[PDB]
RNA sequence: AAACGAUGAGUGCUAAGUGUUAGGGGGUUUCCCGCCCCUUAGUGCUGCAGCUAACGCAUUAAGCACUCCGCCUGGGGAGUA
RNA sequence: CGUAAAGCGCGCGUAGGCGGUUUUUUAAGUCUGAUGUGAAAGCCCACGGCUCAACCGUGGAGGGUCAUUGGAAACUGGAAAA
RNA sequence: UUAGCUAGUUGGUAAGGUAACGGCUUACCAAGGCAACGAUGCAUAGCCGACCUGAGAGGGUGAUCGGCCACACUGGAACUG
């Protein structure tokens, strides 16, 4: 939808430390949850324009940040991709 | 502003048109003519006017010419430096020259520069070919032209450390 | 995203000329301080005063104007801009307005006016004319 | 004769799917006659390995050797950087 | 498609006043909800500098610049073969 | 590139182009010096000789997006650190 | 309004062959290589020092002169050296 409760719950395990709120690992995780949610609703409703526009924008941003973490660090990319089971 | 008939002068006409005003019945016309006025020693000005006859119109243009005047910053029989004039798409471009070359430009702008007392100067008209706009652009270029003393006073330093 | 800070400073300077205000504000930089110092050394800048606050800058400069409120220069622009960077040798270095104007140029030993750069026989990447 | 320090060209690998041979991608950037700006255009230098020592995605330099096969000339001299997925 | 603002996107600077839409800070009131000032962002108009073939643009630039993309090099032929 | 021909209907975005601030570092670009080379004839300059000129000769300069190598590191670029 | 081209092709092995290295040629094994940074095709064209023009950047040409290349009624081949 999403909900602040489940968001705040899931970010605690993926945050790099307790006090942080950025750390795109957090962002990649919440974006992945968001894209699955919107994709389920978009399969529920085949025709619309805001949904697919949104999905494309968030996928683009997720890829941009995922590529950003590919140059800052090299293990983080791997641990996230095989933990979220994403970016084949 | 501040016309003076005390110095020497050289009238010089650029163009004349037969210009018409249409009314019911006949067709009324009134000649026009532009002029440039200078003493070919460092002072210049253009002029415009209209009348039903040539001599009266050119007299009007000349008497209106002295009222607009130009200081013509000049040095060594040449402009101090190179510039580009621009006024209403009537662009123009000037550049100093080694002595013995002479003013090369279009007819009107040649008359403008020959009559402002410049001997050797390089330039080429651009953009529009109508005499009035390029002549006015030429005069505009001379208005925003500066010499070594006109700037050395402004900046804290002096001449003989910055010079052409 | 700002493509070029030199373009910003020169636009600020010219836009200060068109309305005439002694004070202007602009995020500083080492190259910016150096070129401001050379501007003051030519005589175009009345005074220079750097300040510090979080984080960079912000360079405050005091303009100059004639007694009749006449702008000193008749134009100001850059040459080396992104995409098409430019360079200039020692002999090939251009004399804009000859003594009248100067040609800021960055060299292997530092940024200086056009003159010294041709005197020492060391060129560099030009930045902006001024005249 | 010993007069050439052979033309050493750094580059990266593009493929390793042939015996004892690789395809080094030398990289440089050259100007334009009309304008005065710079732009980079690549090449693909094939190269002679001993036992396919170099990897895919490696960084390596090469040298002039002699005509060794049909459009492959350079030999490797030293692998520069070898790593895994970044 | 006259899909228009016949005005490509992103960024920074340059006199004003007047409104409108969803907010914020402060003072005036026993209580501001009644009032004012200030800050935002859009959303308009009048206008200075400047710019333009002129009309007009003017912080919602067609001004002052930078990067990138698209495009034009006379009309008819012809959006035709 | 408002109205004159010229901003596609717009959106997501690859390749590419471009790049906030500071420090250190490399020296690829850049700047700078040398070396070899850019045949000669030709263009230009200077001189000399055909009575002069044309012409020819002589010598000089000039000519590389050239290679090697000695230095500089502001800027572009590479690396590392804020 | 030229988008896929290439099967001796690309790579290897072995041998032969060539003054020489080389799929240069053979037999075996492999499926690669080339291409938007313009392959391939089509069409035209010998190239260059230079010449003409232009202030300059550029534009056009490859007549004399010199350098290099290709050819000698058309196609194939080899001896001598």
């Amino acid at each position: 939808a999403i909900s602040q409760e489940r968001k705040n719950e899931i970010i605690k395990e993926y945050r790099v430390h307790e006090t942080d709120t950025g750390s795109p690992e957090v962002q990649i995780a919440v974006l992945t949850a968001e894209i699955n949610a919107v994709n389920e609703h978009l399969r529920t409703h085949k025709k619309d324009h805001h949904s697919r526009r949104g999905l494309l924008k968030m996928v683009g941003r997720r890829r941009h940040l995922l590529n950003y973490l590919r140059s800052k660090d090299i293990q983080r990319y791997r641990e996230l991709i095989k933990s979220l089971g994403i970016r084949r | 502003r501040r016309e003076e008939e005390t110095k020497e002068f050289e009238e010089r006409v650029v163009t004349i048109n037969r210009v018409a005003k249409v009314v019911k019945g006949g067709r009324r016309f009134r000649f026009t003519a532009l002029v440039v006025v200078g003493d070919k020693n460092g002072r210049v000005g253009f002029g415009t006017g209209k009348a039903q006859e040539v001599p009266e119109a050119i007299k009007k243009a000349v008497e209106a010419a002295k009222k607009d005047l130009v200081v013509v910053p000049r040095v060594e029989g040449t402009t101090p430096h190179t510039i580009t004039g621009r006024y209403g798409s009537g662009s123009v471009f000037m550049k100093p020259a080694a002595p013995g070359t002479g003013v090369i430009a279009g007819g009107p702008v040649r008359a403008v520069l020959e009559l402002a007392g410049i001997t050797d100067i390089l330039s080429k008209s651009l953009g529009s070919n109508t005499p009035i706009n390029m002549v006015r652009a030429t005069i505009d270029g001379l208005q925003n032209l500066k010499n070594a003393e006109d700037v050395a006073k402004l900046r804290g330093k002096t001449v003989e450390e910055l010079y052409n | 995203t700002m493509t070029d800070p030199i373009a910003d400073m020169l636009t600020r300077v010219r836009n200060a000329n068109m309305v005439r205000h002694e004070k202007l504000e602009l995020p500083a930089s080492n190259i910016k301080k150096e070129i401001a110092e050379i501007l003051k050394s030519e005589g175009f800048i009345k005074n220079v005063e750097y300040v510090e606050d979080d984080k960079q800058g912000v360079l405050r400069l005091f303009l100059k104007y004639g007694q009749n409120d006449e702008r000193v220069i008749t134009g100001l622009k850059r040459i080396s801009k992104p995409g098409l960077r430019v360079y200039a040798k020692a002999s090939e270095m251009p004399k804009v307005l000859n003594g009248l104007g100067i040609a800021l140029v960055s060299t292997s030993e530092g940024v200086i006016t056009d003159k010294e750069a041709r005197k020492r026989n060391v060129g560099g990447e030009i930045i902006a004319y001024v005249w | 004769s010993e007069r050439n320090d052979r033309k050493v060209y750094v580059g990266k690998v593009v493929s390793d799917k042939m015996d004892k041979t690789i395809t080094v991608l030398v990289e440089t950037y050259k100007t334009h006659k009309l304008y005065g700006k710079r732009v980079k255009y690549s090449k693909k230098y094939k190269t002679h390995d001993e036992n396919n020592s170099a990897k895919l995605g490696d960084i390596v330099k090469i040298q002039e050797t002699r005509p060794l096969s049909a459009t492959k000339r350079f030999r490797l001299v030293e692998i520069v950087e070898e790593s895994v997925i970044i």
